[PDB]
């Protein structure tokens, strides 16, 4: 009856953008590690097999829900350097320069991935860091075959930045061209970094040799990340943002992410409509959702930011009465131009 | 960004979304560490009212500041049914993460699609500014004409996201789905 079939398993399962990383996660589960152990192992593996986004030099979020229902969020989003300033990306005329925030050394925030994975592993995992890093270490040391996904990304997106930096080019470029499908990608330097983290712990990244390498890279090229920045970084466990949609409870990331709040806000709006009745791919369902989305993004532009710096009115934004006031504005037969939509007035729902 | 999901034999679940921001980030490796550096700073509002790479805008709340965490759209998500973990999902896509995940939830709850069906279904997106109803290939010409008649400004663009999800059955059985939009990915278990 179905055209599309899910993969099935009776014990454990891992879903990721990379076959190798997924298999690393499954093997960890088979060895007895829990979901967190496997998640960290996958995260480290992707930092090697999916350099496009898997990383040690970036940041992210983790949602954890124990078998007992305990649900929590881990914020390991990058922190702007201590020397960062409000107008740092403006040119002499006062206009933002996308080059500065996307391709220069000023575009980087202090990495939180290593801190986040260790916070989760130490509190909710069962295996030592060395054990979950080992798979990634071997992949970096011995290398892996470049597949279609990686080859395509290196050629398309990589060409715009990788060959412009000596150290990056030495790793991802070959014979003057991006590595091709079938080639073997060995990352010896990354392997060393992984080995040191495995042996010395997360401090290796934030206070050790890696920290020194990051600080120097920045200092020599006009970047701002310093050793003080790295030593001051910290992942933060925060309460998830959640809601109730037709009896289902939805949990996602809280500020510094806008995801949880707007997903809940929009679901709150949609709850006022008989979505099932309209059905997937119907003009009515798409109309209602497109309109609801407008109000959420308008609110996003005004009320969302790092909660440690600004008070986010999350209660009001996820308030069902507020959602109802928005739903009553949606005309299923007439879209409202964005020019007529502004951030909502939250006072009545504070 | 890349997202991955995990559910173990005991029923514990984890959803992780992490990133360098754009593909390969700055493309800058940190010295001899072999580690690529992120360009997450573009997620801050550089100037009130001016859009960033994803067309998102801001003001004081998301303005750049020392030690501040730039606003994200990353949404690792878990939906609970009958008191138990039911759907574990998430996806990359910058500003589109919110709507892609939203659609996974709506597809699962309102349309009763299995995890693979919800994953392979086409996606649409509207982020207020720019004022356009972005759509992927896959929607009926009849439906798109009705949307235009309603006043929507339909814009056919590149595929959106890469959901990597796991749905948990009432008996603990696991169902998973990788995204057709991403080649070489995998959902596997035991």
């Amino acid at each position: 009856e179905d055209v599309f079939h899910p993969v099935r398993a009776k014990q454990g399962m891992v879903a990721s953008v990379d076959a190798t990383a997924t298999q690393v996660g499954v093997d960890i589960l088979k060895e007895g590690g829990n979901a967190v152990d496997a998640a960290v192992a996958v995260g480290y593996a992707l930092a090697v097999t999916h350099p496009q986004a898997g990383n040690l030099g970036g940041g992210g979020f983790m949602l954890i829900r124990s078998k007992n229902g305990n649900t929590t969020a881990i914020d390991f989003r990058e922190m702007a350097p201590a020397k960062a300033t409000r107008d740092m990306f403006l040119d002499d005329q006062g206009n933002p320069d996308s080059k500065k925030s996307l391709t220069s050394h000023l575009a980087s925030g202090t990495p939180g991935t290593v801190a986040g994975f260790s916070l989760a592993l130490d509190k909710y995992g069962t295996m030592p860091l060395n054990k979950v890093v080992q798979p990634a270490f071997k992949l970096a040391r011995d290398g892996f075959i470049v597949n279609d996904a990686l080859a395509d990304d290196l050629k398309t997106y990589g060409s715009e930045v990788l060959p412009n930096h000596e150290n990056s080019k030495a790793i991802f470029w070959k014979e003057g061209e991006p590595l091709k499908k079938g080639d073997t990608l060995v990352q010896a330097n990354l392997a060393k970094s992984l080995e040191m983290i495995a042996e010395n712990g997360p401090d290796e990244f934030y206070k050790g040799t890696i920290a020194e390498q990051i600080a120097q890279e920045m200092q020599k090229n006009g970047g701002l990340i310093t050793k003080e920045d790295l030593a001051a970084y910290k992942a933060v466990e925060r309460t998830p943002i959640s809601g109730d949609y037709r009896g289902y409870q939805v949990y996602s990331m809280p500020p510094p992410s806008s995801g949880g709040i707007h997903i809940v806000q929009i679901l709150n709006i949609l709850e006022n409509f008989d979505m099932k009745k309209y059905g997937f791919g119907s003009a009515d369902a798409m109309q209602i959702m497109a309109e609801a989305e407008k109000y959420a993004y308008a609110d996003r532009s005004e009320y969302l930011g790092d909660p440690d710096f600004v008070k986010v009115p999350w209660q009001a934004l996820t308030n069902k009465a507020y959602a109802k006031s928005i739903a009553d504005q949606i005309d299923i037969n007439k879209a409202k131009p964005s020019s007529e939509i502004r951030p909502g007035k939250l006072a009545p729902y504070e | 960004t890349t997202h991955y999901s995990v559910v173990d034999k005991d029923g514990n679940a984890v959803a992780v979304t992490y990133t360098l921001n754009t593909t390969f980030g700055t493309g800058i490796v940190a010295g001899e560490s072999g580690i690529l550096l992120n360009n997450q700073m573009d997620d801050f509002s550089a100037k009130p009212g001016v859009p960033n790479v994803y067309g998102l805008v801001g003001g004081d709340a998301n303005a750049v500041g020392p030690n501040k965490r730039p606003l994200s759209s990353m949404s690792p998500t878990i939906v609970v049914k009958d008191g138990k973990t039911w759907l574990v999902t998430g996806s990359p896509g910058g500003s589109r993460i919110i709507t892609t995940v939203l659609q996974m939830v709506v597809n699962s709850i309102d349309y009763g699609l299995n995890v693979a069906e919800a994953t392979n279904a086409p996606r649409f997106h509207h982020q207020w500014l720019p004022d356009e109803l972005r759509v992927e290939k896959g929607f009926s010409p009849d439906t798109l004409k009705l949307l235009e008649a309603k006043g929507q400004k339909v814009a056919l663009k590149e595929a959106m996201g890469s959901t990597q999800s796991i749905m948990v059955g009432p008996d603990g059985e696991l169902y998973g789905a990788s995204d057709p939009r991403s080649v070489d990915d995998l959902t596997a278990g035991y």
